[PDB]
């Protein structure tokens, strides 16, 4: 539910973006959740937490959102970023 | 017969109501 | 060779009226008309017949019994004995019969659905040299049968209808790469800067400018190349293949009379060698022609396209509003084999809509006009239903989205909703209208009001 | 309730607007 309303907001185009802290706040917690077997467990461990997101629509998201800003290097890209 | 010939009836013409009182006096 | 599906052809005959072969092509007009008729090519050197209302696409060919069976709910080559879908390449609409009468002939024309047998087209060759069931190749003239009327494609005198006698129809094909030039394609003009032609209240807008900004984007700066090679005329451009060139926007040609200067003009003043325009990779005076749709020569964005006309041997460049006027010159600087970008299909499609827009009201105006007298009596040329049936499609051309839209496509209806929008807006086609409304507000019903019944629904 | 056998009853009745007073009254009182 959430992911389907960056999309749209993304799609929605208002010719530049704007802050919208609460996407500040979410693409943050997102980005947050990423000696053979030990270490080959974590490559599992990690791609569990990659597929919880990319089959949710979430690899898209960060791909509109870089479209929709045009040359604004404003923070709320840089939070798209870190998540992609 | 009746699909057959009727369809060869557009390919030849032949007022009609009009000329038929026509006769009534000629 | 050989015709499939998604091909681009045209239908033509030479009608002899009194031993002359009078070249008409079939051109329906969509957007203001449901009706067809005919489109000259016999004095193609001077009276240039159009091409984008003419052409055709074969969007399917289907057999009998498929298509009954499918009216019960790859590239495949043609057959004859197969029904066809044709589509008007520019309206996007289907060619039909229609239940009108201009005898117990009907009429043809496009409509909007594709259900039906009025849409459906199946062939049969009038020449004992083919038979049944192989394929059409160019150059194959045909009669073409109706399926919902069961009759045959009638031209009669100038009428194109469906009546229960034949006559022969000509097909000739117009095109089958991306990122090239094709013929009659529609393109804005790099030069810095983009080549434009002067905004509105017209001069009649007959001068040329040079110009950046935001009119580059807009209406004015549209370009749609034609051939004199009437078939095969949507082949990929080379260099020095002649060109004759109609402007997009004000409907008008692109004429060169070097003696005067570089001209605006109709469809009669452009003759050979008033418009013979050609494009060269340097600027020196160093195939013709080809039966097929060629090789792409030029791309579209890496591109060094020198214009020359052939009747003069000029070279066109800038003069020193801003005003650099290109004019025709013998040299001209290093910025004259210039940078291509084409368009695409809604913006060409509104911009043939505008100057279809303009021919009615200005019809509509000085019909009024001529109603204008005191007594007149006489001025039947006054449009009214050809007003109604475009006005409830630009009506329908600007319909909002529902709200049973999924919201990806609801943006792309809304987003072209915004461009044709703004198109009218840089067109000032509201104030052609908001007179309209001037000249309409004079009664409260009129004139011998008989055709002018629908004065109030006109004006609702 | 079948197909185009319905598609006769138009181009048969398309060639003759009715008019048929003409055979039916003009005659029919001598």
């Amino acid at each position: 539910q959430l992911i389907l309303l960056f999309s749209r907001t993304a799609l929605t185009e208002k010719c530049k973006l704007e802050e919208d802290f609460l996407y500040m706040a979410y693409a943050d917690i997102m980005a947050k959740s990423c000696s053979f077997e030990e270490k080959e467990m974590e490559k599992q461990k990690l791609l569990y937490q990659q597929a919880r997101l990319h089959d949710r629509g979430a690899a898209e998201m960060v791909l509109q959102t870089i479209s929709a800003s045009k040359g604004e290097t404003g923070p709320m890209v840089a939070a798209t970023l870190k998540l992609g | 017969n009746a699909n057959v010939v009727v369809r060869l009836l557009i390919r030849r013409p032949e007022g009609l109501l009009a000329a038929m009182e026509e006769a009534i006096k000629i | 060779q050989f015709l499939r599906t998604d091909d681009e052809v045209v239908l033509q005959c030479t009608a002899t009226i009194h031993k002359e072969q009078q070249k008409l092509c079939l051109a329906a007009e969509g957007f203001g008309n449901r009706l067809c008729f005919l489109e000259s090519t016999s004095n193609s050197k001077n009276v240039p017949p159009d091409l984008s209302i003419c052409t055709f696409v074969l969007e399917q060919s289907l057999s009998v019994r498929a298509l009954q069976e499918m009216l019960a709910n790859g590239h495949r080559t043609l057959l004859y004995g197969h029904a066809i879908l044709l589509r008007h390449s520019y309206s996007g609409m289907y060619l039909c019969c229609l239940s009108t009468s201009r005898k117990l002939a009907f009429d043809v024309g496009l409509q909007e659905d594709t259900t039906g047998e009025a849409c459906w087209w199946t062939i049969h060759p009038a020449s004992k040299q083919r038979s049944e069931g192989e394929k059409v190749r160019v150059g194959d003239d045909l009669i073409l049968v109706s399926v919902s009327s069961e009759r045959y494609l009638h031209l009669s005198y100038l009428h194109v209808d469906a009546a229960f006698q034949q006559t022969l129809w000509s097909v000739a094909p117009i095109s089958s790469a991306q990122g090239y030039l094709i013929g009659g394609d529609v393109l804005r003009l790099l030069h810095g800067e983009c080549l434009t032609v002067p905004s509105g209240e017209h001069e009649q807008r007959r001068t040329v400018h040079y110009e950046g900004g935001a009119v580059s984007v807009h209406a004015r700066s549209l370009w749609r190349l034609e051939t004199l090679r009437v078939a095969w005329s949507g082949s990929h451009i080379r260099w020095g293949q002649p060109f004759r060139l109609r402007h997009v926007t004000t409907g008008k040609y692109l004429s060169l009379m070097e003696d005067k200067s570089l001209l605006l003009m109709d469809k009669e003043k452009a003759d050979v060698k008033s418009t013979a325009f050609t494009f060269r990779s340097s600027k020196e005076k160093l195939r013709k022609e080809v039966d097929g749709m060629g090789t792409s020569e030029i791309k579209y964005g890496d591109s060094v396209c020198f214009i020359q006309h052939i009747g003069t041997g000029l070279w066109l460049t800038y003069q020193s509003s801003i005003q650099r006027k290109a004019i025709m010159h013998h040299e001209g600087h290093m910025d004259d084999g210039l940078n291509l970008s084409r368009s695409q299909h809604e913006e060409s499609r509104t911009a043939r809509v505008i100057r279809s827009t303009v021919f009615l009201f200005n019809r509509f105006i000085r019909g009024l006009d001529a109603l204008s007298k005191k007594a007149k009596a006489s001025t039947v040329d006054l449009p009214i239903e050809s007003v109604s049936l475009s006005l409830q499609d630009l009506i329908g051309y600007f319909h909002p989205p529902d709200e049973h839209l999924e919201h990806e496509d609801k943006q792309n209806r809304l987003r072209a909703l915004k461009n044709r929008q703004n198109l009218f807006q840089e067109e000032g086609m509201i104030n052609l209208v908001l007179e309209c409304i001037d000249r309409l507000h004079v009664y409260s019903s009129v004139a011998g009001r008989e055709a002018g019944e629908s004065w109030k629904s006109i004006l609702n | 309730a079948k197909g185009e056998a319905i598609r006769i009853r138009s181009i048969l009745r398309s060639l003759i607007p009715l008019g048929d007073l003409v055979g039916v009254i003009s005659i029919a009182f001598q």
